[PDB]
């Protein structure tokens, strides 16, 4: 059934954020992608049983994360890319500076 | 703003001009399914 | 190397139907009763006319024929439909369409069935290759694809009398029947 | 609206820039037929087609000068060509179709 | 009956209430712009002022209305023949090189075929479309010095209900013109071979029958188009629920 | 009966009072690639469904007495062998009422399965 | 496709007993007996009997709700007077009556003609 | 969540640097180079050329090859392949910015048209938005239209006082008019010529680093010289599925059509200039690739439609996915089609408390609740486990230690059931139970409220009615929805807020 | 609604030709201001001229709408005041049938066209079950 | 569609009255009013269902197979 927009909107006035994120993830989208630690794309080759990843053009073999989203984002920002737009993913709020 | 009318220039701009995103908005860690700066969300508990 | 399999792992049957299920999903095993991803995969739910192509000849892309009242084409449709009608010149393009369009018109006008009408003219597609004695003329080879055409029904023939119809019912028609004799003994 | 169409709207559209540089003259309308593979032509029904899936039309002839035909034109259940139109009751109870 | 051209004429009437010299001109098909009455007028045959105030204004001692048209005629007083005023057109979309004469053609064929259609498409009526234009411009300015109401747009009689007879009659136009066309391509090719009448006909079976059911069928009033949004669900599946349904 | 539902009397309900038939009718057709109606059995594919077939006579559609219910398959049919058969709506269930084998213009085999069930006023039916 | 089994309504299932015994906790000496497979019919005839007796401060019944067949009786008595005695006698004088309404009616019927 | 271990640390996403893709950077990711736009057949043979999507990218057929990944038709985050262009590109996105990029920037050169000299720029270079800066910019330097090289501190700066060309956008193009030659050369037209790709290359090529700085351009993550596309990226097999209706043909997508109109405008461009190249006969295919680059990404602009006559017309171009309603962001990302809800026909009860929910039975039985096997449960479970899922009080599905999924309704594990500690069993939803229930349209924090379920016959779902009014509802034939909680903090957080 | 139904079209022209022989002064030779008090006709949208006495020519046209010598379908409208006669032989006009109330009776007031003795004849067709619907339009 | 075998809300047996009630309108010549009333159909609840019930089954037999 549409957990749509306006049913988000009554969970957040609620202030209900794991619920929320119950139901835009673990019930319907759910999906583990692997990133480059530098370059905030799904570039990286998962290679489950070698341990192999790399991630080609950036040369990363070690600086790999492992993040959740939902399947529909991965192919948004998948569509982006598609379109010459990089959404770089980084795993740290210390920004660079 | 991607969420509201203006979604695919909106996107487009930012690439052009490279935006950081804070990821601090409800909306935005609606689309990354984690939790948010909400309610249960705007303390973190600890051991 | 490719290898798929769905095997249970705990009891390896090596191997057995797991189910399809109804609502759940994930074909667990009626074995080892455990489970194997989570589907998520709806066959039924192909892409309707509302993107899917049923191609019988290579591949069908397409190009311009722009006709959407948002802004008048006039000057551009002009200059879309020339710069496609000139790229239809650089590796061949016609033979396998002009074969295809004609033989849409032979057979619309004799009224012959599509569903077999157009089964007999994707063996034309594989007569008009391969190089076996064609001495081919054309018209000879249509007149295979115009009986196998109607061999869907006797729709038009009572193929004989589309044979008296027209041109070539002789020694050409005997180079046809040959080729679709040596066609359907082809495996 | 529909018997307008089919006597004179129809005859009408016949005859506009048809002469060529081949004229065409009256146009008849007969009553729904059936062509079908590995037969001959049928007198279609309002029951028979709806059971099988088929356009409840008829033939469509024209008087080509230098008798001829041209299309089918899908009736409108009870206009003049219709069978349903004269039939009685105990007729239509026959054909299938509800008084 | 016979096509079913619609090419909208519009009579504007420039500048507003106290505004300074207020002209009236007038929107023609394929033309990229407007042309004053008088000289659609003098176009039309009718040159001289005060005649052509005659075709508008229905008497004399209606000063009033005489009034507004002085400006008119201060627009067109640069034209005073019915050569130059088929030449103001200066043809339009369809310029640049050509001089006149090409241009003085385009214009009387668009004063004949393509302006104010219904009437008579033929070639000796221009009396009668340029009093029908005076009329046109009589209403306009009876609303204008405020004697007559605005043209009331819900008034039931002044719509139509096209039914079953009229849509199918455009479609049946449409397809049988698509069939007359192929009829002319068959007819070429065939560089001699002297008889070629059983290669052609036989065509309208097909191309008549798929469009008649096409359209029945799907809903989209065109055949393979559907850029017309006559698509809007014209023919759907009938109701059956109840007899009353 | 608040706020526009109502109680009904459910002795007149078993009188027949307001009782209806709802008949739904499914439907299916068919180089050398010809669709054939029969009653599948692997071969080598294996694409078929959860439902039944077991009510499905050789010909590959179901008789008319025959009950039906949940997913079970009401029309066989196959193409070496991929399944492609009608079953019955997830949710529905019934009895076949009749049963239709006719030819669509082009020769092709046509079948018209009717399917017949009773339903009485239930607690949320709209009136 | 949810409805119960009509049976449901007078044919008790499996661990359901036509009655079911417990103590009311508010007041002394009061109880609170379910009748299963019982509608009011028996709940209202028994609730007014047990309204004759003196020695029967309280009495009161309930469907609970109307899905279930089913109603909880409480009663209670004077010191010393168990319920479930008035309850008996309740019954019996129930029973005592409807045998006469029985006779009296049948006496009666025969006297008629047609 | 139900895929595989990983040595890759998990976390979370804390930032999002939006930018551009470099023609070098493409080529660094890619893995394919797709020169047939063809799909599959090799002589009929069914496989994949090396063509479109193959060569190292996704599969179909269920086969677990991808890039040594393996992993299959799932768990396979596609990967991008690689397409050359012959003359390079602009992008539908940017032509507006391309615009204001060249009118802000005089050609030849590549320098900006003011420096600090001028007061008006000094206040617009002050400015610390890529929006205002870029903007004022603009504003202040579109009337010139000459490149000075001397201004009053005169001052020298820049030498080339080349006439500015004039920009209108004509269809995917730009075209620009001079005004030279002081009333001798020539006579008095000026010079209307059509800017190239190649020449916009040069000039975004050549402007450096301050000059991007003042532009709302980052030099590392969006050059201006990437606008135009060189390289383009392709998406994968996952963005553009396969798979038909009948099960003997292709079945194709979309944007896998228009990349291969994509290739086709390519190939027979790459043919011209290296056989036979008649001149200015050329450009009539560049601006088809042009149109096809672009249509590929929007096909609503001011030029013309698409195709095919049948198929889904006309097409969708990532924009018409993107776009709000019934599209990713809108109807995907933050609005969710979920598990574990339910629906029906609402009813008044009376004999309801205000909290509780009539939960019809088969409803009951449908939706489910992983619970863990804990010594303060155990014998409720187990009983539960042994009614199965076809009596109310009953279960579907155990879960275990590994990820195991015992179907109940299917054989499961062996005779009388050994509940371990810390496995799962997915219960029916029981009396008691937090659940969200709610009614459309939810325009409150009162349309969405958790209630006590409680399991009834019939099939509808029964409230109390004071709980009317917070839904707006009333029993007409109004639906309402049903949300199961499936964590123990979500619940805790239905019960408590 | 129940009674409307909708115009199918008729041929203009004999009534185009029947009104230049009954006054119609064809718009060719037309005086605004020779004749002021006459009446300009329409038909479909078309000025076809002028026309003094316009009240003989629009009694002369109802009856014979009424006689069935014009289609009953066509449309024809005098506003008086604004001297304009409209006559529409379109199709796709929505319409509806009323009773007539003509005055013409001698024996009192003003009265509908309809009687007693056209309903019993009515009735009598119904009981069968020759006096039809278009009878009461003919 | 057929004299309905009982009447919903009495339970008073009324299929076994349609054929009875026909007659009496037809041969005898009575009003629909009194003609219930002869047969035994007094209250309004037991009324409904004769005077309302339409005789449609006496038309679907007119279709020949
Ligand atoms: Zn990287
Ligand atoms: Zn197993
Ligand atoms: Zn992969
Ligand atoms: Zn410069
Ligand atoms: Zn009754």
């Amino acid at each position: 059934l549409r957990f749509g927009e306006m049913e988000r909107d009554c969970m957040i006035a609620h202030g209900a954020a794991s619920f929320l994120k119950e139901r835009l993830m673990e019930a319907s989208d759910a999906f583990r992608v692997h990133i480059c630690g530098i370059c905030g794309l799904m570039t990286v080759i998962a290679k489950l049983n070698h341990n192999q990843f790399e991630c080609k053009g950036c040369d990363n073999k070690i600086d790999i994360y492992q993040i959740h989203i939902p399947y529909a984002a991965k192919l948004l920002f998948q569509e982006l890319m598609a379109m010459n737009i990089t959404p770089r993913l980084y795993t740290d709020r210390s920004r660079d500076f | 703003r991607c969420s509201f009318e203006e979604t695919v220039e909106i996107l487009f701009e930012a690439g052009a001009s490279a935006e950081l995103d804070d990821c601090r908005g409800v909306s935005e860690n609606v689309i990354l399914g984690q939790m948010a700066p909400i309610g249960t969300g705007a303390f973190d508990v600890m051991i | 190397n490719l290898n798929i399999v769905l095997t249970c792992p705990e009891c390896k049957v090596y191997p057995p139907k797991i189910v399809e299920r109804f609502s759940e999903g994930d074909v667990v095993c009626a074995l080892c009763g455990l489970v194997l991803s989570d589907k998520l995969v709806d066959t039924r739910s192909e892409w309707r006319t509302f993107e899917a192509s049923n191609p019988l000849l290579d591949g069908n892309n397409l190009s311009t024929r722009i006709g959407k009242g948002e802004t008048t084409d006039m000057r551009f449709t002009k200059e879309l439909n020339k710069a496609q009608g000139k790229n239809v010149m650089d590796k061949k393009d016609n033979e396998v369409q002009a074969a295809f369009a004609k033989i849409t018109m032979l057979c619309d006008a004799a009224e012959l069935p599509k569903i077999v009408k157009d089964c007999a003219k994707e063996a034309y597609k594989l007569c008009h290759d391969e190089k076996t004695l064609k001495g081919k003329s054309m018209e000879s080879i249509m007149a295979a694809s115009i009986l196998i055409g109607c061999r869907r029904a006797e729709v038009a023939r009572t193929f004989k009398e589309i044979q008296s119809l027209i041109h070539v019912k002789t020694k050409e028609f005997g180079k046809t029947l040959n080729i679709m004799k040596n066609i359907l003994r082809g495996k | 609206s529909f018997n307008q169409f089919v006597d004179y709207t129809l005859q009408d559209i016949i005859c506009e820039d048809s002469t060529l540089i081949i004229s065409f003259g009256k146009i008849y309308v007969t009553k729904p037929m059936v062509n079908e593979s590995d037969g001959v032509t049928h007198a279609l029904y309002p029951q028979e087609a709806r059971l099988r899936n088929l356009t409840y039309s008829s033939g469509l002839f024209v008087d080509v000068k230098k008798k001829v035909f041209i299309g089918r034109l899908p009736i409108m259940l009870r206009s003049k060509n219709c069978y349903l139109s004269e039939a009685t009751e105990s007729d239509l109870y026959k054909l299938k179709e509800c008084p | 009956k016979g096509s079913r051209f619609i090419s909208t004429l519009q009579v504007k009437l420039y500048g507003r209430e106290g505004s300074s010299a207020r002209t009236i001109k007038a929107t023609l098909p394929y033309i990229k712009q407007d042309i004053p009455i008088v000289i659609i007028f003098r176009a039309l045959g009718i040159i001289p002022d005060g005649e052509i105030l005659e075709h508008i204004c229905y008497d004399v001692n209606d000063w009033q209305m005489l009034e507004m048209l002085k400006p008119c005629v201060e627009d067109g007083f640069v034209i005073q023949d019915r050569e130059t005023a088929l030449d103001f057109i200066g043809r339009r979309g369809t310029a640049l090189g050509i001089k006149k004469e090409k241009r003085i053609q385009y214009a009387k064929d668009i004063l004949q075929k393509e302006f104010l259609p219904h009437i008579t498409q033929l070639e000796g009526f221009e009396s009668r479309k340029a009093f029908f234009l005076g009329y046109m411009i009589n209403r306009l300015l009876l609303c204008a010095l405020d004697r007559k109401d605005q043209d009331d747009r819900d008034h039931f009689g002044k719509k139509r209900l096209d039914l079953a007879g009229p849509l199918l009659a455009q479609l049946f136009k449409t397809l049988f013109k698509k069939l007359t066309k192929d009829i002319f391509r068959y007819m070429q090719r065939t560089v001699e071979e002297a008889h070629d009448f059983n290669m052609k006909l036989a065509i309208n079976a097909k191309t008549i029958t798929s469009g008649l059911k096409y359209a029945l069928a799907t809903g989209n009033w065109g055949e393979q188009k559907k850029a017309m949004s006559s698509r809007a669900g014209v023919s759907q599946v009938l109701n059956r629920y109840t007899y009353s349904s | 009966n608040q706020e526009d539902s109502m109680i009904m009397n459910q002795s007149s309900i078993d009188r027949g009072l307001f009782r209806s038939l709802f008949f739904r009718s499914y439907m299916d057709q068919e180089m050398s690639i010809t669709e054939t109606f029969e009653k599948p059995q692997r071969t080598n594919t294996l694409r078929m469904k959860h439902g039944t077939y077991d009510k499905l006579d050789d010909d590959g559609l179901i008789a008319p007495g025959v009950r039906v219910s949940g997913e079970d398959v009401i029309i066989g049919k196959t193409t070496s062998k991929r399944d492609a058969s009608t079953p019955l709506r997830s949710t529905e269930n019934g009895i076949v009422d009749q049963v239709l084998v006719t030819t669509n213009q082009d020769g092709l085999k046509f079948v018209k399965v009717r399917v017949r069930t009773t339903k009485i006023p239930q607690i949320g039916d709209k009136f | 496709m949810n409805a119960p089994d009509r049976f449901e309504l007078f044919l008790l299932g499996e661990g359901e007993s036509k009655l079911k015994i417990d103590p009311d906790t508010k007041a002394p000496n009061a109880v609170v007996i379910t009748f299963e497979k019982e509608d009011h019919t028996l709940g209202n005839l028994i609730r007014a009997e047990l309204l004759n007796d003196r020695k029967v401060l309280f009495a009161a019944y309930k469907v609970e709700h109307p899905f279930f067949a089913r109603f909880k009786l409480r009663i209670q008595t004077t010191e010393g007077y168990d319920p479930k005695d008035a309850l008996k006698n309740a019954c019996n004088s129930i029973i005592n009556k409807l045998g006469a309404l029985k006779t009296n009616f049948e006496t009666e019927w025969n006297l008629q003609t047609l | 969540v139900g895929q595989q271990y990983s040595s890759a640390p998990l976390r979370t996403v804390k930032e999002v640097q939006f930018g551009l893709f470099s023609p070098e950077e493409v080529r660094a990711i890619s893995v394919a180079k797709i020169r047939f736009p063809e799909t599959m057949d090799e002589t009929q043979t069914r496989a994949k050329i090396g063509g479109l999507n193959d060569p190292r990218l996704g599969s179909i057929d269920r086969n677990l090859k991808c890039q040594t990944c393996q992993e299959g038709m799932n768990e396979c985050p596609g990967h991008f392949g690689h397409i050359d262009l012959a003359k390079p590109v602009f992008h539908v996105g940017f032509i507006a910015k391309i615009k204001k990029v060249c009118e802000c920037v005089c050609m030849h050169c590549g320098k900006l048209l003011l420096d600090e000299h001028n007061e008006l720029m000094r206040q617009a270079l002050a400015i610390k938005d890529s929006k205002k800066r870029f903007a004022a910019i603009w504003t202040l330097c579109k009337t010139k239209m000459v490149c000075e090289t001397d201004v009053p501190s005169l001052v020298s700066r820049g030498g080339c006082g080349n006439t500015q060309p004039t920009i209108r956008k004509d269809g995917l193009k730009l075209v620009g008019s001079w005004k030279k030659d002081r009333a001798t050369g020539d006579a008095d037209e000026p010079e209307l010529r059509v800017l190239s790709t190649e020449e916009i290359l040069n000039i975004f090529k050549h402007i450096s680093v301050k000059d991007f700085t003042s532009l709302g351009f980052n030099e590392v993550f969006s050059r201006p010289e990437w606008m135009i596309l060189t390289c383009l990226p392709v998406p994968p097999p996952p963005v553009r599925p396969s798979i038909s209706f009948n099960e003997s043909q292709r079945g194709e997508d979309d944007l896998t059509f228009k990349l291969a109109d994509i290739l086709k405008a390519n190939i027979s461009l790459e043919t011209l200039e290296h056989n036979g190249a008649p001149h200015h006969a050329i450009e009539e295919a560049e601006s088809l690739l042009q149109f096809h680059v672009a249509t590929y990404m929007d096909n609503d602009i001011a030029g013309q439609p698409q195709a095919l006559q049948k198929s889904g017309r006309p097409v969708k171009s990532i924009r018409a996915r993107l776009k709000g309603k019934e599209g990713r962001i809108r109807g995907n990302l933050m609005g969710k089609r979920v598990d574990f809800s339910a629906r029906t026909v609402i009813s008044g009860d009376p004999n309801l408390e205000l909290d509780q929910v009539g939960v019809p039975k088969s409803i009951a039985k449908t939706l489910t609740y992983p619970e863990v096997v804990t010594p303060y449960n155990i014998d409720r479970l187990t009983q539960l486990v042994r009614n199965g899922p076809n009596e109310h009080p009953g279960a579907k599905y155990v879960i275990r230690d590994s990820g195991d999924r015992i179907d109940l309704r299917y054989s499961k594990r062996a005779g009388d059931i050994q509940l371990q500690y810390g496995w799962k069993v997915e219960r029916h939803i029981m009396d008691n139970d937090p659940v969200l229930f709610n009614r459309q349209p939810s325009l409150h924090k009162m349309s969405m409220m958790a209630h006590r379920v409680k399991v009834i016959p019939y099939s509808t779902f029964r409230l109390n009615l004071s709980v009317t009014s917070p839904y707006n509802a009333d029993f007409d034939g109004d639906e309402m929805n049903l949300h199961v909680p499936q964590s123990e903090e979500t619940r805790a957080e239905l019960s408590q807020l | 609604s129940l009674m409307s139904c909708i115009s199918v079209g008729t041929d203009p022209m004999p009534i185009i030709t029947f009104l230049s022989e009954w006054g119609m002064e064809p718009l060719e030779d037309y005086v605004p201001h020779q004749s002021p008090d006459a009446t300009r006709v329409f038909v479909n949208g078309v000025w076809h001229g002028v026309h003094r006495n316009p009240a003989r020519l629009m009694e002369t046209l109802r009856t014979l709408r009424r006689k069935g010598d014009i289609n009953p379908e066509v449309s024809m409208i005098r506003d008086i005041r604004e001297k304009e006669l409209k006559i529409f032989t379109d199709a796709g006009r929505v319409y509806r049938p009323l009773f007539i109330v003509e005055d013409d009776e001698s024996l009192g007031h003003k009265e509908l066209k309809v009687r007693k003795g056209h309903i019993a004849k009515l009735m009598a067709t119904e009981y069968q079950d020759e006096y039809t619907w278009s009878s009461l339009l003919n | 569609m057929i004299v309905p075998v009982r009447c919903f809300s009495c339970g008073k047996v009324v299929g076994d009255k349609w054929e009875s009630y026909l007659n009496l309108l037809q041969e005898d010549e009575l009003d629909e009013g009194t003609a219930l009333s002869r047969l035994g159909l007094k209250r309004y609840c037991c009324r409904r269902m004769i005077l309302t019930h339409v005789d449609l089954i006496e038309k679907f037999l007119r279709y020949n197979p």
